RNA sequence: UUAAUA
RNA sequence: GAUCGCUAUAAGAUGCACGAGAGCGAAAGCAUUUCACUCAACUGUGUCCAUUAAUCAAGAACGAAAGUUAGGGGAUCGAAGACGAUCAGAUACCGUCGUAGUCCUAACUAUAAACGAUGUCAACCAAGGAUUGGAUGAAAACCUUGUUCAGAACUUAAAGAGAAAUCUUGAGUUUAUGGACUUCAGGGGGAGUAUGGUCACAAGGCUGAAACUUAAAGGAAU
């Protein structure tokens, strides 16, 4: 670019817009969640991105659907960001 | 003179139509071996749409019926196809859209057995601002699967009279665009021809009843 | 040398296309490269359009018209007046 | 429609 | 009893309009819709290995059309050929007929203006608008928008380069000359010819000079 920014201290959303590898760090767009159960209160850990039925440890009501490149939870799965 | 031997008849459609006379049709006085209800057996006749029902909201669709027997100067008509007006068809061929065309082989429940032959046209949007509008390979497929079916169903429970006067009120093209447009945004769907592949077998007090 | 740039093609991301037929040479051109026009036309001259609706046996029948797609080599382009020589800094224009 | 050469 | 008109048939071939500076493919090439069998790529990934990579003499698959061999098919068109015109002549252009061929199967052939006349891989790189396929937010599959990845392209440049035309997803970063590798060229002819070798049933393909002759031949622009 003609207009050129600094290179060390990129804002936090100019480093959000660009690719997860063309960083200044690469960091992955990617998380651990858990979620909780409809049918019990159980919460199972899982990958964001997961490419597999997910299923309670309980029973099953799957919590979710893989779809090419982020799981598709059902409407009543409510989920948190493990930090 | 030519025409000296030449004998007009009385053309009669099956009470379906609004008209029942259509026009006159030559044939040769008898002779020999030559009856004349013999040789109009084969005869084909083409008639527009906007003339048996009297109305010019049809006219943009032919007709055709065969002759079955001669009933005393009366030819009585049996269906036998039905076809878009050629200015019609070339007229609703958009360039920047996708065209999808499909035919199936459908028993009625009389017997008769018949070709149906399906046109269909994505369209645009209210909100649209790009030129083209096309479907990915995948979006045909479901929506020629889809009229595929849906013409199956509305065509194999009825018979061949009744599914005909069927095909005059706007249903299945109302009930396809709005069943293909949760795959894709359709406009323009066409019947564009029927046909008879294997006539079915016929009797004379049905023919009278299809006769008034 | 390079009197264009598309070398008065249309073929960018491919090898080969299918043949068209000229609609006055008969001659053989790439779908491409062949000159497409359309025309839409009334079935009725200007000069017969009030004779007919004079003396007609319909309610208010409209008269309908004939498409057809026409396709031209670049000779039978030119000669026939469908397109014409420009200059070359208007070559570029492409509306 | 036909129109070769210096 | 033609041309013309309607109705019926059975093979051959073809696949209009949709059809585009759109898609796929290593290239040649690929277009009626259904079902299978495959294959490749893009995107998504806190999945695995840990240098396995790039380019490559010899060597090997695929390689338009024409052509060859043997069956089937033989509709349309049509190298050859036969007529009729035109012309001074016309073995041609125009018209009519028409054999091989055009089509399928098996096997050869291995050549094209096989072209982007632009080798493959990699880094940096001025402003845009649009499009194809994804991912991701907003706005209730389709469509309108923000970001980002990959693909075929397009426009502007007072800048870079070049003999100029022009190139800008390079033909830029080169006398301030060196990122890696392979192939090819040395004035024009003779000539891709002769001979020798090799491949093919054949036509031909691959490799391939010399004698002699000549001050120019050639490229872009006014």
């Amino acid at each position: 670019p003609l207009i050129e920014v600094d290179l060390l201290n990129p804002t936090a959303a100019s480093e959000a817009k660009a690719h997860k590898m063309k960083r200044l760090v690469p960091t992955p767009n990617s998380y651990f969640l858990e979620i909780k159960c409809p049918k019990c209160g159980a919460t199972t850990t899982t990958f964001s991105h997961a490419h597999r039925q997910i299923l309670c440890q309980k029973c099953g009501q799957p919590l979710g659907q893989p779809t090419g490149g982020k799981l598709k939870l059902t409407q009543q799965c409510k989920f948190r960001i493990k930090k | 003179e030519p025409f000296s031997k030449k004998e007009w008849y009385n053309v009669k459609v099956p009470k379906n139509f609004k008209r029942r006379t259509v026009g006159q049709i030559v044939v040769n006085k008898t002779a020999g071996t030559r009856i004349a209800s013999e040789q109009l057996k084969g005869r084909v006749v083409e008639v527009n749409l906007a003339d048996l029902m009297e109305n010019e909201k049809f006219g943009a669709y032919n007709y055709k019926f065969k002759c079955e027997d001669v009933n005393g100067k009366d030819c009585l008509m049996i269906f036998h196809g039905l076809k878009l007006t050629t200015d019609k068809l070339r007229s609703i061929v958009k360039k920047w859209c996708t065209l999808i065309e499909t035919s199936v082989d459908v028993k009625t429940t009389d017997g008769h057995l018949i070709r149906i032959f399906c046109i269909g046209f994505t369209s645009r949007k209210s909100n649209q601002i790009k030129k083209t509008s096309y479907a990915k390979s995948a979006q045909i497929k479901k929506i020629r699967k889809i009229m595929n079916n849906l013409i199956t169903k509305e065509a194999a429970s009825r018979e061949l009279t009744q599914f005909v006067d069927y095909l005059r009120e706007n249903k299945l093209p109302k009930e396809i665009v709005a069943k293909c447009s949760k795959v894709f945004s359709m406009d323009n769907v066409y019947i564009r021809k029927v046909k008879i592949l294997k006539a079915g077998k016929i009797d004379s007090l049905k023919l009278l009843d299809q006769h008034q | 040398t390079s009197k264009r740039r598309n070398n008065g093609r249309s073929k960018k991301g491919r090898g080969h296309t299918q043949n068209v037929r000229c609609s006055h040479c008969g001659r053989c051109v790439p779908k491409d490269k062949a000159i497409k026009r359309y025309q839409i036309k009334n079935i009725v001259e200007a000069a017969a359009v009030r004779d007919i609706s004079d003396n007609s046996a319909l309610t208010k029948y409209k008269l309908p018209k004939t498409y057809m797609k026409l396709e031209y080599c670049v000779s039978c382009g030119i000669h026939g007046r469908v397109v014409r020589v420009r200059s070359r800094t208007d070559r570029r224009n492409r509306l």
